[PDB]
């Protein structure tokens, strides 16, 4: 029996197995074909991970079916609202530090009118107002940037905030594996479905091999919620850097390829070329002209893609559990008078005239640069 | 900062750039290296066509990130 395997490619290759071949044995076949260790392989068939004790027949794997193989090796402490993608030395998703500077002088002199209460305040530029404490500077707006907090960082050594990743504080089970892991990726679907980073890798890699990522011209190439929820495409596309450099570059390559096509061009059909060509609205002749790159330099029919001629050619239950949201007061740390918290900003100001303590809602300490940096606002 | 520009052909162009540099400036920096007029050039980042008036910060393109180069051909 021939089953088709996709292993980091949309190009499936055939594999010979029998009805009684176990998934442990299927993994051994693929391991031998790619020169890879079998223990590091995960078998994904139509969304579900196939376990080692099941046989080909049990998994309803008929003649000429597509399986995926994804290689995967098996007050006191800080609270982190922000996660970043550190490109080095970390080369991974790490908790980060939120920072401010003036839009004008680009210095840490801009004192805010009020603090951020959500991601929109720190992600949309010039949404927050303040006053630059430097004398000769008419700085009215703030500029927020992020830094990896795992090591000591340089001024210009910034990192993209991965606003989806949150530390799993409420111990929410993952939509796919139903386990409690941290951090998690939280989707922007109405149910705010939560997926652990391992399941997320499996979802992206298999979807990439299937060419089942979505193209939106105003966004690019992305994926919605695992559950398929409408209006849930990942907006900040650096989230895919979680997949590691090799998968990310492949995602970027497939995305550019989908972009070309969505624009009506073509990809050069010659072996090993594939140049992104944009012929004029009314053209049947397309020339892969490069001389350097995109040098081929083939002339083909936009239709048949041969040399230019003249004539014609999820579990409902698991999803219910995996939701971000599915007691109102805290006392001031000095006067012990309870204060109701309005919005997401962590900077509390006691309204007690004898007190007026500025404190962190989260930590219950007086307001400082560490609390601003680690968690100015809650998630 | 350094950025890369890759054709789907496999050609990699090395550019020296700033996050404030527009796509128009980036297209100009490609012409200064490869002699490709910017009206022929079309840049893509993460599957999104980059517009001339926007900057590198606006698409969040980082130090050592790659853009895809695709070409409008006439005459185509
Ligand atoms: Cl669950
Ligand atoms: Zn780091
Ligand atoms: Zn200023
Ligand atoms: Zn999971
Ligand atoms: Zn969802
Ligand atoms: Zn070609
Ligand atoms: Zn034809
Ligand atoms: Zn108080
Ligand atoms: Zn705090």
């Amino acid at each position: 029996m021939i089953v088709f395997v996709r292993f980091n490619s949309s190009h499936g290759f055939p594999v010979e197995v029998d009805s009684d071949t176990s998934i442990f044995q299927l993994k051994e076949v693929v391991a031998k074909r790619q020169g890879v260790p079998a223990d590091q392989l995960r078998v994904i068939f139509a969304g579900k991970e196939l376990r080692n004790d099941w046989t080909v027949q049990n998994c309803d794997l008929d003649q000429q079916d597509i399986v995926h193989i994804v290689q995967r090796p098996w007050e006191m402490n800080a609270t982190n609202s922000f996660y970043v993608y550190c490109k080095g030395p970390c080369q991974r998703v790490q908790p980060g530090k939120l920072r401010v500077q003036c839009s004008t002088c680009r210095q840490a002199t801009l004192t805010l009118t009020q603090g951020p209460s959500c991601w929109d305040d720190v992600l949309i530029p010039n949404r927050m107002s303040g006053e630059c404490q430097s004398p000769h500077c008419p700085g009215t707006s703030a500029e927020f940037f992020f830094k990896c907090g795992a090591h000591p960082t340089s001024d210009k050594e910034t990192s993209v905030a991965l606003h989806l990743i949150a530390t799993n504080s409420r111990n929410i089970t993952c939509i796919t594996c139903t386990d409690v892991r941290s951090p998690v990726l939280v989707f922007q679907c109405n149910s705010r479905h939560v997926i652990c980073l391992d399941c997320f890798h499996l979802y992206c890699v298999t979807r990439l091999n299937d060419r089942q990522f979505v193209h939106d011209p105003q966004l690019g190439y992305s994926l919605p919620c695992v559950a398929g929820c409408p209006n849930s495409l990942i907006k900040e596309l650096h989230h895919f850097r979680i997949l590691g450099e090799e998968q990310y570059n492949r995602y970027q390559q497939y995305g550019a390829e989908e972009c070309v096509l969505q624009m009506g061009g073509v990809l050069c059909p010659r072996p090993g070329c594939g140049a992104g060509l944009l012929p004029e609205p009314d053209c049947r002749k397309v020339t892969c002209e490069g001389g350097n790159g995109l040098g081929c330099g083939f002339a083909f029919c936009r239709e048949c893609k041969e040399a230019y001629h003249e004539g014609e050619c999820v579990d409902e239950r698991a999803a219910e559990q995996a939701r971000w949201e599915a007691k109102t007061t805290k006392p001031c740390p000095r006067c012990h008078v309870p204060v109701e918290k309005n919005g997401g900003c962590m900077h509390m100001k006691c309204p007690q005239p004898q007190c007026r303590l500025e404190w962190c809602w989260n930590c219950g300490c007086e307001w400082n640069r560490v609390c601003m940096g680690d968690h100015w606002f809650d998630v | 900062m350094q950025i890369f520009v890759k054709t789907l052909t496999g050609k990699t162009i090395t550019l020296e750039v700033e996050p404030s540099d527009t796509i128009e400036n980036v297209k100009a920096k490609i012409q200064d290296k490869e002699g490709i007029p910017p009206d022929q050039q079309r840049l893509i980042f993460a599957g999104k066509q980059l517009e001339d008036g926007r900057t590198l910060s606006d698409y969040n393109i980082q130090k050592e990130s790659t853009l895809h180069l695709v070409l409008r051909l006439r005459g185509x």
